[PDB]
């Protein structure tokens, strides 16, 4: 099938999106033929333009992302609810997806720290705490540090 | 909120 | 209870660890009284020293983290398996926990991109694909981009 | 691997 085939549309779409999201997460690089590469370059330029839309940037930060999937589908649905389409919209959507990735991290990382802290303090509590008590607690480390 | 963003992405898409 | 109490040991431990992990994830800041602040500063210095242990850095990167919890407990167990303790070990452990956080991200982020791509391409496939076909596929965007 | 790291953290802790 050619470009109009759903297969190419989905394939090229996946490459363009992945390249675009990985490209945005700057502030493994994707395999692309020549024409795809040209499209990818134009997309990066636009993403860069939108990053300077400071108000948009302010609102993505403010977004309640208890449910990032809900966020994506509510936004995607709202963007196209008037029944119109254009390339500007598809690109604006792709842009938003890449921002959701950064945003999703903004929630996973406190969680992750908390998770790892959980293991560490669990371990500390059950295995190290006796010895720490023998030092008179963390005031002992103050002493250790001369 | 979420709704603000959709409307902005739409405005932006259309302008392009 | 004083410093030797388990409560203070756990509390101060949590503050020291959190401050330490958040401090390491440089390459919300934690509430600390004065003595805790002094300890925190010495910990940061040591973390900074260990970051320059390039071989250690190479091996943390190489670590299979299909199960980061398994990694943490296997390492923590192995560190103290000889039955000895010292402040150097507790600190080296805390250091490792902070590195596990960075390492865990190294796995979650491909997953997250993949997840978000999943939503986007799902949406694209069911809602945009018709219109994209009318443009002759992504070759249409090439045209749109002049 | 994982075991390499534990031994290094131990060596480092002890030296401190």
């Amino acid at each position: 099938g050619g470009p109009t085939s759903s297969e190419q549309i989905m394939k090229t779409g996946a490459l363009l999106l992945q390249g675009f999201i990985q490209d945005r997460a700057g502030r493994d690089p994707v395999p692309q033929d020549a024409s795809t590469k040209k499209l990818s370059e134009s997309l990066k330029r636009i993403g860069d333009e939108l990053d300077s839309n400071m108000e948009l940037q302010r609102m993505i930060a403010a977004v309640d992302t208890d449910s990032p999937r809900e966020v994506f589908f509510r936004v995607a649905a709202d963007m196209f609810s008037d029944g119109n389409f254009n390339w500007g919209r598809v690109v604006a959507l792709f842009y938003f997806a890449s921002k959701l990735v950064l945003k999703a991290l903004s929630t996973k990382v406190p969680e992750l720290i908390r998770t790892i802290m959980g293991w560490t303090l669990d371990f500390l509590r059950e295995r190290l705490l006796g010895w720490i008590q023998d030092q008179g607690g963390w005031d002992g480390l103050l002493s250790y540090f001369g | 909120p979420e709704i603000w963003i959709a409307q902005e992405l739409r405005r932006i898409g259309d302008e392009f």
